[PDB]
RNA sequence: CGACUCUUAGCGGUGGAUCACUCGGCUCGUGCGUCGAUGAAGAACGCAGCUAGCUGCGAGAAUUAAUGUGAAUUGCAGGACACAUUGAUCAUCGACACUUCGAACGCACUUGCGGCCCCGGGUUCCUCCCGGGGCUACGCCUGUCUGAGCGUCGCUU
RNA sequence: CGCGACCUCAGAUCAGACGUGGCGACCCGCUGAAUUUAAGCAUAUUAGUCAGCGGAGGAAAAGAAACUAACCAGGAUUCCCUCAGUAACGGCGAGUGAACAGGGAAGAGCCCAGCGCCGAAUCCCCGCCCCGCGGGGCGCGGGACAUGUGGCGUACGGAAGACCCGCUCCCCGGCGCCGCUCGUGGGGGGCCCAAGUCCUUCUGAUCGAGGCCCAGCCCGUGGACGGUGUGAGGCCGGUAGCGGCCCCCGGCGCGCGCCCGGGUCUUCCCGGAGUCGGGUUGCUUGGGAAUGCAGCCCAAAGCGGGUGGUAAACUCCAUCUAAGGCUAAAUACCGGCACGAGACCGAUAGUCAACAAGUACCGUAAGGGAAAGUUGAAAAGAACUUUGAAGAGAGAGUUCAAGAGGGCGUGAAACCGUUAAGAGGUAAACGGGUGGGGUCCGCGCAGUCCGCCCGGAGGAUUCAACCCGGCGGCGGGUCCGGCCGUGUCGGCGGCCCGGCGGAUCUUUCCCGCCCCCGGGGUCGGCGGGGGACCGUCCCCCGGACCGGCGACCGGCCGCCGC
RNA sequence: GGCGACGUCGGCUACCCACCCGACCCGUCUUGAAACACGGACCAAGGAGUCUAACACGUGCGCGAGUCGGGGGCUCGCACGAAAGCCGCCGUGGCGCAAUGAAGGUGAAGGCCGGCGCGCUCGCCGGCCGAGGUGGGAUCCCGAGGCCUCUCCAGUCCGCCGAGGGGCACCACCGGCCCGUCUCGCCCGCCGCGCCGGGGAGGUGGAGCACGAGCGCACGUGUUAGGACCCGAAAGAUGGU
RNA sequence: GACCUGGGUAUAGGGGCGAAAGACUAAUCGAACCAUCUAGUAGCUGGUUCCCUCCGAAGUUUCCCUCAGGAUAGCUGGCG
RNA sequence: GUGGAGCCGCCGCAGGUGCAGAUCUUGGUGGUAGUAGCAAAUAUUCAAACGAGAACUUUGAAGGCCGAAGUGGAGAAGGG
């Protein structure tokens, strides 16, 4: 249950700033979990996803068995594009249809120094939250 | 316009009534606002009572409230003679002082000189640094606690007396009437008078 | 309503002029120009006697019947007919005023409060509230309230150690001190036989704060436990004894229909 | 018989009721409670590669800097991927900038006409010669400078 | 003639500052109606409100008695509950209408002119330096203010000065730093649990089922929201005195600076004027032989003056000290900035405005002022062929669906077109009653009884009858063991290592005192405590009953399943 | 007891039609409307007795000579919690428990017995009880008597019962009591002897007493003040263009 | 010709201007137009939204600046 | 049958609580009705061209009007 007076709890505010919001809370909120092999090694549950990992979709109508790298990231269309996942128009020039990244696995990462960084702190978050346990 | 048997109403609605409505709305919230504030600042005078000072002992006037006694404002300027202390020292111990207030008893007077003795007996106070003018030890075993409430003497305690079992003397059920009242408003009334007709029978010569 | 919805320049057309004698807005130009205006018939006009603030909302209820109302329903928790009727499934459950041992007032974690109730046999209304997980019905799912749920159990106890973390994240179940019981958590929607879990320390409570009826209540300044209308309750026996039906005539139980 | 009309029904129109939805109101409560001559509020006009409105801005004009964040923006093109440079984008916002009108301030309001001082080039200029800059409103306070009086005197003539 | 000092005045693009205008919900000062009510209408009411004008501030105004009272007296202001719809006002009609007691919220008090004392001991501006940040302070030196009166102590609750008495050396601001903080100071950014498990439905799942005896996993985390449909575990988040990062504060302790307080006695000093008050006039008030305010004329006193609610004269008594000033909190807030919520409205509703809304448009202007939400999960927004000049079609194609085709969810009625059936000179329609036709349903159609018991005809299985073993239940019994309920008592037991209560008692108990002759006297008592007694609720045997919706064992009776 | 197949049996509604009979168009004011009275072309959506304050009576609930925290306060900082719970030397206060008079002010208990002052139309002391009496009065109590297979012996039961008794509430009447006034009269008391105080007996005025019933809360109805069920003027005023 | 006319300018609402018609003052004039007081008032017209069950009127008395309205008694219903 | 994401029963609670009317409010649609109408200022004709398509466009030819106080040539205000 929500205890801080100062958060919100009804539809119309919180689709508000969803729609709404800027494009840095965007990327915090296209957040995508990581596979089984990724999250016993790096053991963070989740990353918000960026241009070159490579992704198997896990719903719709393009379901798993297709490891794929990522190739356009629409924030206004909260919408990933994959580079195999495509769609044929009338025209008979085929264009990528898009997904949301909820509905999606990576399965391996893009590694620069910030995302090393990231990956680091919300790792050593974790242990500390272990250590609560006593 | 009116009916069978009712009442005759005077409603006092004839003006713009509806500008000036107060709907007690935050009257939760403004109960929680101010005991934050009783809070946030019995801390803040932390070892002090809360409740401030100490009041005197006033008996109400009128016919109708002269049997009991009230918490008052402060303290006459002729009890901190009495009870020695001084004036301008009063207020910055704890006394509430109240320079506008007459005794014309001695009953009443002698009440608050033992309350504000009794006050400056069960009053310790702290040092800036261990120097003590008329002042003792270590803070009275650090002093039961730190903050008191309500009231440091609890002012009112208004107590009534035993008197507890007489035998009917003679001279008692004999002569206290009713009318030892009737005559006793008679002379009132027939005072002023009388003492001019005592006026007139002397100037016969 | 905001002020007045009469934020509109309005006046009649009176004379003839063949319509209805209703306000017209004033102008032209614009569609508002000849339309109809303020009155409770009307596109954009005002509402018939608007509402106001100054309702009376709050009701008072005195002390010695809200006192009434909840002694009456702590003593419909403890009959087994009235707890069941009301639709908590209590059958596998032991001694009906469900007492537990003051230790559970310090537990602090959730697993330690479920198992609690499946060895009270008392789960079995908490897995009755995870199938009344349903979704409201109407509009008052866009005024923020979507999901509706059953009441289970409550717990009552007093010295919270803990006792309101552990259960806080469990569905459809309530606390409430021993001192401070609410007819709003005890009786849900008026009706009387909420299934209520006890604590020892609570249940010992109950002596001194409500009294019996020889001792009048310590904790409540002047109040002593209600009296009572009737003493012999099951008019089964008070019609079949003895005195009864020593005094009763004769039952006629002939028909004697309308002779033709 | 065939049309015309009438009433039912099937289908199609015409129309936008109904129901479902809701980034909007409305009400209550809480914290704060802050504009301006250092140019406010408001108004005008201008600013995008393709831009009319709205929204954001001010000739540094659909924003610069700085700090946080860490790869996008996106209707289409274009160009920087470099991020062990300074790093896209977004938020923040303390550094810089902020056309004209407006209390609106040289006088006028007709983008009208000035007046002093300084700086660049022409008469190497004082005397109504192009450009740039600065100053030039009213009331009023303390001080300073100038000085009015057959106002009150003093020494002198 | 001139020179100089001042006094009254002028000028400056003089040096340095200040005021203007906006908003105006709340606050202050003015000014000010009429609708309306009185069943008419003049006073009255509306209403000292609307509109007009001027000033603010985060609050404002008010505020430390020229008070209330009338008795055992209270003691600044504001606010709340009451007083109270009350005293009072009113064509005494309609109507209007306070205050003091009392209980609370908050609480805080002070300053000057005068009166005298102190060698003007005071302040402003400029010049350079001791020392400084983010600049203002003590110092050094002139030019001013000022004796027509700056500063010190001083205030009506008294003050000062001098004796004598008994004590004491303090405080404030800046400067680094160290330590906290009461929901745990505030601001900002970035993070922190657990199914995407198996089968299955679907356009797509967030569906349906399933998880050994640890209850499939997490839970201080089952608020909410996006997610191809309904999600605790897919993803933000939420929970957590949860962590880590940067920034900004309230107060320890080194150097400035500032430093005699009290008591008694004596001597001396002591207060606001065109104001109070009065007369008259007009407004205002519940204020009535005038509550307040104002104009005008008259105009004070100093044992004085105001007030004491019926004008007036005498008298006694009470009470405060006016015509100068400041002041936090409790209180108000329909404007602004940021929020949280709802038994609210759901696109003719809710703000005029869910949308390029105070916009389009209208009026010379003041001003008036709308209409207008929804394809789909995703544009996948219909390539190509063919008819026509095109709009528009026929195919083809996308999609769960075009029977969702760019104001496209759902798609009602009025109205129209067409098809099918029926009918038609008393406009149509209607009510009652049948008949005929059509659509549709039901049975299934010269084929519908369904269960019970009995005697039959062959077929197949196994209790029962009765007894033995058995766990469980019902009922009744000496109420045996346990049990309570009502009075009646005692052990006064636990009352002093027992609770509650008492306008019971005890001047022989106890704590400071009051009354008369350092003490004595209960010599009569005050407030506080102690234990005695009554009325109730706790333990043991005694007694009366009842075994009550309080029960277990024992033996009986008859059920019961194995 | 009988009759009937692959098109026949049964069935009814907002189906259509036909015939007989009956039948004027509604709303509305009005003595009277089918009216040559008014409103209504059609359809969808909207659309008119509300709230607040006061009062009255009815009803339900709690307590009850009382009653109610509404205004404050307390609780740890909790979503729900703008709730709930608590106070009690927080009951101040409101309403009720006492009326009456303009006010000064005063302020609701009688009956039976015995005794004596001229038992003198007037009275005084003491005991005993203690809200009077009369007439009706639900209910209750007592009840002679009576009621069953053979006659004399006895106890629960039961029903009928003429009559008698105690009489609730309420109604009518008589008596009394308190406050105001009026007539008539005498006596008594002394914080001090008076242009003092108190009492009596009769008649009257009062929203009174005569063994209390109120309070708080909820609902319903009625009336009133507020825009007041909805819509409607000709106006008046203020400030502007 | 007391002529016709343009632009400039002046006068404003109980006011203006009028060779006078109460003419004209922005299609408005025996008192303009805009906004507010304001949802002003009406004993007067119009309207007043579901079903069934039970009971069921009055247009008369007396007073009123009363006569298209009220108050009062009668008539009614509801509760006992 | 269409439709494509919400909904209802019971016991209590609470109302912006049910339409045929108000010359009601707003929106939509009829009948009248393919009707009234497209009649003030004399007037059109032939051929051609471009074009899917010509009573109206253009071009030539004829016939007419305005007739110099103009249906001609330029301006002011106004428009933009
Ligand atoms: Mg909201
Ligand atoms: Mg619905
Ligand atoms: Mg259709
Ligand atoms: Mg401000
Ligand atoms: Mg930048
Ligand atoms: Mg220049
Ligand atoms: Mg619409
Ligand atoms: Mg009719």
């Amino acid at each position: 249950m929500k205890f801080n007076p100062f958060v919100t709890s009804d539809r119309s505010k919180n689709r508000k700033r969803h729609f709404n919001a800027p494009s840095h809370i965007r990327r915090k909120i296209m957040s995508s979990p990581l596979s089984k092999e990724l999250r016993q090694k790096y053991n963070v549950r989740s990353m918000p996803i960026r241009k070159d990992d490579e992704v198997q979709v896990v719903r719709g109508h393009y379901k798993g068995q297709q490891i794929g790298k990522v190739v356009q990231v629409y924030r206004k269309k909260y919408v990933i594009y994959i580079e195999r996942v495509q769609r044929e128009k009338a025209n008979g020039t085929t264009v990528h249809v898009g997904i949301h990244p909820s509905k999606v696995v990576i399965t391996r990462l893009k590694l620069d120094k910030d995302r090393k960084k990231i990956l680091e702190r919300k790792a050593k978050s974790r242990q500390v939250g272990k250590e609560k346990g006593k | 316009a009116p009916s069978r048997n009712g009442m005759v109403l005077k409603p006092h609605f004839h003006k713009d009534w509806q500008r000036r409505v107060a709907t007690w709305f935050n009257q939760p919230a403004r109960k929680i606002r101010r005991r934050k504030a009783r809070q946030a600042k019995a801390r803040r005078i932390a070892p002090r009572p809360a409740s401030g000072p100490i009041r005197p002992i006033v008996r109400c006037p009128t016919v109708r409230y002269h049997t009991k006694v009230r918490a008052g404002r402060g303290f006459s300027l002729e009890e901190l003679r009495v009870a020695g202390i001084h004036k301008k020292v009063a207020r910055t111990i704890g006394i509430s002082v109240d320079p506008r207030r007459r005794n014309k008893s001695t009953e009443s007077l002698q009440a608050n000189v033992q309350r504000l003795k009794e006050y400056r007996s069960k009053l310790i106070l702290f040092p800036r640094k261990p120097s003590a003018p008329k002042k003792g030890d270590s803070s009275a075993e650090e002093l039961k606690l730190a903050t008191q409430l309500t009231g440091p003497v609890m002012p009112v305690r208004n107590v009534y007396k035993k008197e507890k079992a007489r035998v009917i003397t003679e001279e008692e059920k004999n002569f206290k009437a009713f009318a030892s009242l009737r005559m006793a408003r008679a002379n009132a009334r027939l005072f002023g008078i009388r003492a001019k007709r005592a006026k007139e029978a002397a100037e016969q010569d | 309503s905001e002020l007045a919805g009469h934020q509109t320049s309005a006046e009649s057309w009176g004379t003839g002029r063949a319509v209805a004698r209703i306000p017209r807005v004033r102008g032209g130009g614009t569609h508002r120009s000849g339309q109809g205006a303020f009155g409770n018939m009307c596109r954009g006009g005002r509402m018939f006697a608007p509402t106001k603030t100054w309702r009376r909302w709050h009701r008072r209820v005195n002390t010695t019947q809200k006192r009434y109302a909840i002694c009456s329903a702590l003593a419909a928790s403890a009959l087994p007919a009235l707890v069941m009727s009301k639709g908590h499934r209590i059958e596998e459950v032991p001694e009906l005023p469900l007492v537990v041992e003051d230790k559970v007032e310090g537990y602090k974690k959730t697993k330690e409060a479920v198992l609690l109730l499946k060895k009270l046999k008392a789960w079995n209304d908490i897995k009755k509230v995870y199938a009344s997980q349903r979704m409201r019905a109407g509009k008052g799912k866009m005024r923020n309230r979507r999901r509706i749920q059953r009441r289970g159990p409550c717990i009552i106890y007093n010295e919270d150690n803990g006792i309101i973390k552990a259960f806080r994240n469990i569905p459809g179940i309530t606390l409430l001190n021993v001192s401070k019981l609410n007819i709003l958590k005890l009786a849900p929607g008026g009706h009387v036989g909420r299934f209520c879990i006890w604590t020892e320390s609570a249940f010992r409570k109950l002596d001194e704060l409500y009294g019996t009826w020889r001792k009048a209540a310590s904790l409540k300044s002047n109040y002593n436990l209600p009296m009572h209308k009737m003493i012999n309750t099951d008019l089964s026996r008070i019609l079949k004894s003895p005195e009864i039906q020593r005094a009763l005539r004769a039952p006629r139980k002939k028909i004697h229909r309308r002779v033709l």
